[PDB]
């Protein structure tokens, strides 16, 4: 209301507007769903277009050869958060001949996105990362905030009817976590979760966007006819 | 530094700090610009407000960018010199590394580039003016009129008016002036000129300045006798 | 290395050899000397040959970046001020560069520009610039005629580089011919010297100090 | 006051949001791709008689191989223009290569958010670039303000927007040839145009791989003006 | 006074062919009179079908590799995982080493892979940084030993054919795979015997369409 | 570059600067113009490093050429003596310094007098009735002291100015490739074409 | 650019079928003066690698605490600091190598040459070499200063190449690596008696063994020798 | 953060209208009068000290007149103290350009730089304008004898007569109706005396209230001399012109 006009200012209850409202530009963004098995770790996403003329936007974004994203919000804070990933990545292979840990990939989006939320002319990032990556200790999804709150999870979905998606894994843990060595079904799941965020509108063939990553398995995107098998 | 974002968008998808500083241009004495066959001229308002001013000493509203390209303008004076003065200094800057004058497009674009860079930038306000240049391209006997406003638009116009009761004399160049055929002498050309100013000045005497632009770093500007005969001969024709 | 540039009645004769060397050791006898800046600019590579290249391609990129922006073709004298005001920064640095631009404009006619590593730049008619430059100059000089014809002038541009690919050890290789009009630069072949030597002095009568 | 880089309730950059309306008064630019070439036309809407339409340059070269047409606050446009061509031409020297016409929007688009409190504000207009590359053939994208840029097949920006946007939707179709792209184009900018249209206040120019981008002449223009006339005609 | 530049030695060949191109490399590095390792690894996949080595000051040359295999990973990641093409490649890496003209990589670089023609391609380039397409070169310690043989017996300098006596020269018929080893190995056979800082071990990169291959032979050891 | 000369008379100064552009081993150009004109009644003529002296030369030809411009206006010889000496004094103490001596002839249309300045690379200005730098002075103020006689008309001046030619040609041992004469007059800068 | 000053010599090391062994020896010298006795060169990090440091002591010391500090940074935020994320050779030698090249490339160096043995994750022994240049390798036998002029030729008759490395046993391993110290301890003139051995072995683990010293000396051979050639008594 | 406190010095109004300009000039509407009156054989500068005590030491004390160089001279209306920055860097530029082309600075030229300095605070930096509008009175060998005015605006004319400050719409009145182009500095200062005596808020115009100079050719031969009057000085030409 009154503590709404910059980030740098909490309201009386102790609550930061701005980050809120960089959190609701997420709920706008379109479905995207993520979930792991001990091998392999998937991404799904409902690609939007601005018409029939226009292309599908593209939700998935790779890191590394062990690693990558998929984005709901704003894009181009995707972009700039993705970059920052691929180049800590990178100063982790390049210095240390190390693969960057997934969990410290997570710890170092929230500190970036922190900064943002404490100081004066800034303003947070307006979009919602689901991180799936291979390393050391087996396959991970993140999942994360532009609050700062980076959040190591089985399966989880963001965007607009992300709660549908998100329902269905919660009852589907048993199964999808016991999917070892079978990429298909993996993704099977992943389309079939994905399918709960559905309204009026159907997956298509230039509408689904999937990525997978495992064990001896790098991080790739499917788009196009690639997908025809899962719809 | 001081980083303020003064230019900034409205709902209504308005910058109105580029908006009001056409306002201040609005305000300024009328600058008028007509391009014959083989000319250009450029005439100017002075409000006869201010006597007992010294007219040897105080600066004229035509500046030369080169030898051969001229800038007149409307609107706040001191904000006029920032924009003459980079455009000398770009003038020359390009005769060094080019080794060809400044094209009077290419210094156009220039002054454009400058004004719209102060539309979006931090602490910094427009600039309120708006600019006439015109002169011809080295080599070149083709006239070139170009006319700049406070957002970074440019364009050129075969006649052009701009400042104060600037609507009234472009009223009366759209109905005088024939594009097919233009003013094919220096006489028609300032005559056209003084004729259109006369429309909004009040008195003839020491309210209208003319300088002419002629190819080849060819520029002078009349004096009081020689413009007074134009307003001698235009309003004896009127009676009748 | 052996360049030379020279206008006339047709236009500009552009002639280079080939020859790269690392103290006595020829390292390469392949090498292109003539930089395309663009259909109508060309430029001639001696001395350093990475800090003629590189900015010289560079000087194509500023070149394309002018007609973009101005919707008109680069002036040989505004192209040359953009190399040698840039090589003047450098000046001190170690750049070691000796240069024509050659090309053809309406305004300006045919135009050479010998710009150099030290910050020279000059306009002429005739250049030879490299460690053989005075043997090409030999046979310039004392042949030289505003009136000759496109074949005699690349004739001569192709013997004034082979008389210094012969005598000039640090000099050779193969001569690359290019002629300059309005319409554009013409290409006229990879002349092997090891094969035109034994040509010429057959034909010419030339060399008869030399037993073939 | 406020934050040039504040969030709306509804999640939105205010400023960008308020760009756009700014883009929605700015003259008609609509954008054609076919197998044969894209197609770009423009509204040029001079103020005056006396202004001299050949100067309103609204259609403009990045490359060879690259295009671009802008609608809104056309002065905002020049130093994207500049950051592309410089973009384009620095790419062709550390590559010896074409760049992706998808690379050269993207590395536009990244000024678009580069404000705050840095340019002050961001840009008044949107832009349609069209290209071609051998990777994906003919492309044409419409890149905004928000730094977000969709690939289309067709495309209309500016004041007649929507209106032409829905003429697209109906006409456009796998198989047009470059000739009917060209009609189709004059046809839906008379649609929208307030004035009525001809060769001096509207503009057309291609891209095609032999050719590489071009602006039409005047008088290649008002052929293909006379050719729409009588084929409406026609039936 | 600190002298940041050292000499590892070594030798390296790259010989183009008509549908596939070869990189090799012996395996011995060195500090003045002292052997390092008798296998190190100096010619390396770096992906998208490019095969490079930057043989002379170790440290330089693992530095630039490093950096350009770096440079493909980006060119991926900016360009829509597009194939970095030998030509592109060649002056990417004319601008790496040229950023450092003032204070260069004192190494000698080879690239080798295939044009977008699917013709073999060997780019050779100076520390500084000028570059250019060749059908031959060996570079490094040994590389004074290589290349008249390499004049003579691959592009068939100072060759004719009989009975004609100097008129006719001897043909420029293309070299098979089998050919080109065969030659490469014996220039590393040759180059042995009489340079001190060559020896050890061969490692050559075959690249073709399919992708790359390698080969290993026994050099000696003294 | 190598001879400069300047000679100033009743009521014009004569600039002479030698053609011949050497580097190292050839004369690549018999026709180089050593000068540059600053204003309409003020030429600058230089030699020193090569690049140096053109770049120099030109940087002030733009500074002068802007200076008239803004205010409409000539600045005097003495003035633009004054702004050419301060900038090489400013140079001499800078990472790269201008290694570009200069004479700078003009005709001042307020006094109605011809002046000759010499300036050298350090910033060292005076003003003279003749002048020249490198190993010119060397020969020619021998012969300037004896001839010159400040009442002279041009024609005298040019006669005087060949006899210094002619001892340059007989006992300098570079072929500097002859001069190219100006004179500096209240009606501006011309070139004497036959020399 | 500097000069060493207070310096340590030869460190020598070499692969076995199971690990790898690393040896250095206890002297801080001062030019010619052997001024302290009591300096450890060989520095472990964790349980599976050990960076053996000849050069210059100070900078050594500073090499000391970067890796001090690196076990330190990689514990932050890491469950698996002691498990499957805990610090490798690779890592820690590629972070020294980029150090080293660093350094020179800005004409500071760390004046030393740096030796890390150790034992990855998979079981694989490593043993790679840096020096103040940034210059890399590797090899069955390693070694720096005098060592590699003395040890390494003793060290290759025993792994002459790769496939010698598994009939390796650390008996005639650690065998050859004492017998080499010796060899030193002869004939390197700012070389001392005492010296420290580091085994890592994938089975045994790190086994850091201090304070030995060179036995088995010969010497006695030196009372038969008089004069320089024509001198009997 | 801060931005909640700027005043925003450095906007136009709906208007187009500089709004801490237009407030400035308010500013300066009450200071003391300064007139200024060119003639053909030098320039008159008069300035009226504001509400003076008998305590205050007048001949040490300067509000009004200031010297640049020995050829310039200005009159000052506004707040002093802001007046003071501005004329400590006209005299430096003033040395700046003689030290450069050993040339006294043209009176234009300085009035310019100056005037640009000005503009300067109304188009960036976030600060408030100067408070202050100059009469400039020199002499340079190329257009002679010259009267310019500069306001907080930057925004600079030339003038044959002119006043700043109080009153100044009555005061160019009665100038622009004595006033003729063939007169003389005598006359002149008789004018200015008679324009403050009659546009004064006080109620009578005395030497103590006073800040008087002349810039004459009035110095032996082809030269020009600055006058700064006393107190005393002032006292006399008040009787002379016959005011007192
Ligand atoms: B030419 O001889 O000047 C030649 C021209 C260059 C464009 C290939 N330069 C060189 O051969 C130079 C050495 C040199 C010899 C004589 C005068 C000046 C310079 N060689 C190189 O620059 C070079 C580059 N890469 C490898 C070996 N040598
Ligand atoms: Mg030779
Ligand atoms: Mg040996
Ligand atoms: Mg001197």
């Amino acid at each position: 209301n009154n503590y709404d006009g910059d980030t740098v200012t909490f309201s009386p209850t102790g609550r930061l507007f701005q980050v809120e409202y960089a959190l609701e530009a997420i709920k706008q963004g379109s479905v995207t769903v993520g979930l792991r098995s001990n091998t392999h770790a998937v991404l799904v996403a409902l690609k939007r277009n601005a018409d029939e003329l226009s292309s599908y936007q593209k939700k998935i974004i790779k890191c590394d050869e062990h690693m990558g994203l998929s984005l709901a919000g704003l894009a181009p804070d995707a972009r700039v958060l993705s970059n920052y990933l691929r180049q800590q990545c990178n100063y982790s292979s390049l210095v240390f001949n190390r693969k960057l840990a997934v969990e410290r990939a997570g710890h170092l989006l929230c500190d970036k996105a922190q900064k943002n939320t404490q100081s004066y002319g800034g303003r947070p990032y307006g979009v919602g990362l689901l991180i799936i990556g291979y390393d050391k200790s087996g396959a991970h999804l993140l999942e994360f905030q532009p609050s700062g709150n980076v959040t190591e999870l089985y399966g989880t979905a963001i965007g607009a009817r992300s709660q549908g998606a998100k329902t269905y894994l919660e009852r589907t843990l048993d199964t999808f976590i016991k999917i070892d060595g079978n990429p298909d079904e993996l993704i099977k799941a992943g389309v079939e979760a994905i399918s709960q965020s559905l309204r009026d509108e159907s997956l298509t063939v230039d509408n689904l966007s999937i990525a997978i990553v495992g064990k001896d398995t790098p991080f790739t995107i499917y788009d196009g006819e690639a997908v025809a098998k899962y719809i | 530094g001081y980083d303020r974002a003064l230019s900034i968008f409205s709902p209504d998808g308005h910058i109105f700090q580029v908006e009001y500083a056409l306002e201040a241009v609005k305000r300024g004495t009328c600058a008028v610009g007509v391009k014959g066959k083989n000319c250009v001229v450029l005439g100017c308002e002075r409000r006869s407000t201010l006597k007992l001013q010294d007219t040897r000493i105080t600066p004229s509203k035509v500046s030369k960018i080169d030898s051969h390209v001229v800038l007149s303008f409307s609107g706040l004076n001191a904000d006029s010199r920032i924009l003459i003065e980079k455009a000398r200094v770009e003038a020359q800057s390009h005769r060094l590394t080019l080794e060809d004058p400044v094209t009077v497009e290419y210094l156009t674009r220039y002054v454009a580039g400058v004004q719209q860079r102060y539309t979006q930038s931090g602490g910094v306000r427009p600039f309120g003016v708006s600019t006439l240049i015109a002169g011809f391209d080295p080599r070149d006997d083709e006239p070139k009129l170009y006319q700049t406003e406070p957002s970074g638009i440019y364009s050129s116009w075969s006649a052009q008016t701009i400042g104060r009761n600037s609507k009234t004399v472009r009223e009366f160049l759209e109905k005088n002036y024939d594009r097919k055929e233009p003013p094919a002498t220096v006489e028609e050309c300032v005559k056209l000129t003084v004729r259109s100013l006369l429309e909004v000045v009040q008195t003839g005497a020491k309210n209208i300045e003319i300088t002419v632009v002629k190819p080849d770093s060819d520029i002078v500007a009349l004096s009081s006798e020689e413009i007074n005969q134009y307003v001698t001969q235009i309003e004896q024709e009127k009676q009748e | 290395t052996t360049t030379l540039a020279f206008r006339f009645q047709g236009g500009i004769i552009v002639a280079v050899d080939s020859r790269a060397t690392a103290g006595n050791w020829v390292a390469s006898q392949t090498v292109k000397k003539v930089i395309e800046i663009n259909p109508f600019l060309l430029g001639t590579m001696a001395g350093g040959a990475v800090d003629c290249q590189f900015w010289e391609t560079w000087l194509g990129s500023q070149c394309r970046l002018h007609e973009l922006r101005e919707k008109e073709r680069i002036s040989v004298a505004a192209a040359s001020k953009i190399l040698s005001n840039l090589v003047y920064q450098y000046k001190g640095a170690g750049l070691s560069m000796g240069t024509m631009i050659c090309g053809y404009t309406r305004k300006e006619g045919p135009t050479i520009y010998y710009v150099d590593s030290d910050g020279t730049r000059l306009k002429g008619d005739i250049f030879c610039v490299g460690s053989g430059q005075t043997f090409a100059y030999g046979v310039l000089d004392s042949n030289y005629k505003w009136d000759l014809s496109v074949e005699d002038a690349l004739y001569l541009g192709k013997r004034s580089i082979l008389a210094a690919a012969h005598r000039d050890a640090y000099s050779g290789g193969s001569v690359n011919l290019y002629h300059v009009t309005e319409d554009g630069w013409i290409y006229h072949g990879n002349h092997d010297v090891g094969e035109l030597f034994w040509k010429v002095k057959e034909e010419e009568g030339s060399f008869n100090n030399v037993i073939g | 006051d406020r934050g040039v880089s504040t969030f709306s309730p509804e999640g939105r950059l205010f400023q960008v949001e308020y760009s756009l309306e700014a883009i929605k008064l700015g003259s008609t630019a609509i954008g054609i791709a076919t197998k044969e070439g894209v197609v770009l036309g423009v509204e040029k809407r001079a103020t005056s008689p006396l202004l001299e339409s050949d100067s309103i340059e609204k259609i403009v070269e990045i490359d060879r191989h690259i295009g671009c047409a802008m609608s809104g606050l056309t002065a905002d446009a020049r130093s994207m223009i500049e950051h592309a061509r410089t973009a384009a031409v620095t790419h062709n020297l550390y590559y010896d290569e074409d760049i992706n016409v998808e690379s050269l929007t993207q590395s536009v688009c990244d000024l678009a958010l580069r404000f705050g409190e840095l340019m002050s504000r961001p840009f008044g207009v949107a832009l349609l670039i069209a290209g071609h590359d051998a990777d994906d053939g003919y492309q044409l994208f419409h890149a905004e303000p928000s730094g977000t840029f969709y690939r289309y097949n067709a495309k209309a920006i500016g004041s007649g927007s929507e209106g032409a946007q829905a003429e697209l939707l109906n006409e456009w179709h796998s198989s047009l040839t470059l000739k009917e792209a060209e009609l189709l184009v004059l046809k839906i900018l008379k649609q929208v145009m307030e004035e009525k249209l001809d060769e001096n206040n509207a503009q057309l120019s291609c891209i095609t791989k032999q050719d590489g981008f071009k602006i039409y002449d005047n008088e290649k223009t008002a052929e293909l003006i006379k050719e729409l006339k009588e084929k409406e005609a026609a039936e | 006074q600190f002298n940041p530049y050292g000499d590892n030695g070594g030798t390296i060949l790259g010989i183009a062919g008509e549908d596939f191109a070869v990189l090799a490399g012996d395996t011995r590095n060195i500090t003045d009179y002292s052997i390092n390792s008798r296998y190190e690894p100096k010619v390396f996949d770096c992906g998208d079908n490019i095969v490079m080595s930057a043989n002379g000051f170790a440290a330089d040359g693992d530095a630039l590799v490093k950096r350009f295999k770096n440079s493909v990973k980006w060119y991926h990641f900016d360009h829509n995982d597009k194939k970095l093409s030998i030509n592109s490649a060649a002056r990417n890496i004319q601008h790496l080493l040229y950023g450092k003209r003032f204070f260069p990589y004192y190494v000698h670089t080879i690239i080798a892979g295939l044009d977008e023609d699917g013709k073999g391609a060997v780019y050779s380039f100076d520390p500084v940084g000028s570059y250019e397409r060749e059908q031959c070169r060996a570079g490094g310690a040994a590389a004074s030993l290589i290349m008249p043989f390499l004049d003579n017996q691959v592009n068939f300098k100072n060759q004719y054919e009989p009975g004609t006596n100097g008129k006719v020269k001897k043909p420029l018929k293309y070299l098979s795979v089998e050919e080109v080893i065969k030659l490469v190995r014996d220039s590393f056979t040759s180059a042995t015997e009489r340079h001190i800082q060559v020896g050890d071990g061969l490692e050559i990169l075959i690249v073709t369409k399919d992708g790359v291959r390698k080969e290993f032979y026994e050099l000696k050891r003294d | 570059m190598d001879i400069i000369l300047g000679i100033r008379v009743q009521d014009s100064v004569i600039l002479a600067s030698s053609k011949a552009v050497t580097r190292g081993i050839s004369v690549l150009k018999d026709s180089d113009d050593k000068t540059r004109q600053l204003s309409p009644h003020t030429l600058m003529s230089f030699a020193g490093e090569a690049g140096d002296t053109v770049q120099f030369a030109e940087y002030i030809q733009a500074n002068i050429q802007l200076y008239s411009i803004r205010e409409d206006y000539e600045l005097s010889p003495q003035a633009v003596s004054s702004f050419v000496r301060q900038e090489l004094a400013k140079s001499i103490r800078s990472r790269r310094p201008y290694q570009v001596n200069v004479l700078i002839g003009g005709y001042d249309k307020k006094k109605n007098k011809p002046e000759l300045y010499q300036i050298d690379y350090l910033g060292t200005k005076v003003e003279l009735p003749y002048g020249a730098h490198g190993y010119s002075g060397f020969y020619t103020f021998s012969l300037l002291d004896h001839h010159y006689r400040p009442d002279m008309t041009t024609e005298e001046g040019l006669d005087l100015l060949k006899l210094c030619v002619q001892e340059l040609e007989k006992r300098m041992p570079m072929d500097f490739k002859g001069v190219i004469v100006k004179i500096v007059d209240k009606d501006g800068i011309r070139q004497v074409d036959d020399f | 650019t500097q000069q060493p000053i207070v310096t340590g010599t030869s460190v020598i090391s070499m692969k076995y079928d199971n690990g790898v062994i690393i040896a250095a020896d206890n002297l801080g010298s001062y030019g010619s003066l052997l001024r302290f006795n009591g300096v450890e060169r060989l520095i472990p990090v964790g349980d599976n690698t050990v960076v053996g440091i000849s050069g210059d002591i100070s900078d050594m010391q500073h090499i000391e605490r970067l890796l001090k500090d690196l076990v330190t940074e990689n514990a932050y935020d890491n469950p698996l600091a002691d498990a499957e994320e805990a610090l490798e050779p690779s890592y820690i030698f590629e972070y020294l190598a980029t150090v080293m090249y660093q350094r020179r490339s800005k004409m500071n160096p760390l004046w030393n040459a740096i030796i890390v043995a150790g034992v990855q994750s998979n079981g694989d022994q490593f043993l790679r070499y840096v020096n103040l240049l940034g210059v890399t390798y590797s090899s069955p036998t390693l070694a720096t200063g005098f060592g590699a002029h003395m040890a390494n030729p003793l060290l290759r008759k025993v792994v002459d190449r790769e496939s010698d490395i598994p009939k390796t046993t650390v008996q005639v391993a650690e065998e050859a690596i004492v017998n080499a110290m010796r060899v030193l301890y002869y004939r390197d003139a700012r070389s001392s008696r005492n010296f420290s051995l580091a085994i890592i072995d994938k089975n045994t683990g790190l086994t850091f063994k201090k304070n030995l010293q060179v036995e088995n000396m010969k010497w006695d051979f030196a009372k038969d020798i008089k004069g320089y050639g024509t001198q009997k008594i | 953060g801060s931005r909640r406190y700027d005043s925003r010095t450095t906007i136009f109004s709906p208007e187009g209208r500089l709004y801490q300009v237009e407030y400035a000039l308010e500013s300066i509407s009450h200071a003391g009068t300064a007139i200024g009156i060119m003639a053909s054989d030098g320039i008159v500068l008069a300035a009226e000290r504001k509400v003076t005590s008998t305590l205050l030491e007048q001949d040490t004390s300067t509000e009004k007149l200031y010297k640049l160089n020995d050829k310039i001279a200005v009159a000052v209306a506004g707040l002093t103290a802001d007046a003071e920055i501005l004329i400590n860097t006209a005299r430096i530029h003033a040395q700046n350009y003689l030290k450069t082309y050993n040339e006294d600075i043209p009176v234009e030229i300085l009035v310019r730089r100056l005037s640009d300095i000005k503009q300067g605070y109304t188009q960036h930096g976030g600060l408030r304008p100067f408070g202050v509008s100059f009469i400039y009175a020199g002499y340079d060998d190329r257009y002679g004898y010259q009267l310019y005015t500069s306001n907080p605006s930057g925004n600079y004319t030339g003038w044959k007569a002119i006043s700043v400050g109080a009153n100044t719409s009555a005061a160019q009145t009665l100038l622009q109706m004595d006033y003729k182009d063939d007169m003389k500095v005598d006359d002149a200062i008789e004018l200015a005396l008679k324009t403050l005596s009659k546009t004064t808020d006080s109620s009578a115009l005395t030497y103590d209230r006073l800040e008087f100079a002349t810039i004459r050719k009035g110095a032996n031969d082809g030269e020009v001399y600055q006058k700064i009057f006393k107190p005393q000085e002032i006292k006399d030409i008040l009787v002379k012109t016959g005011i007192t």
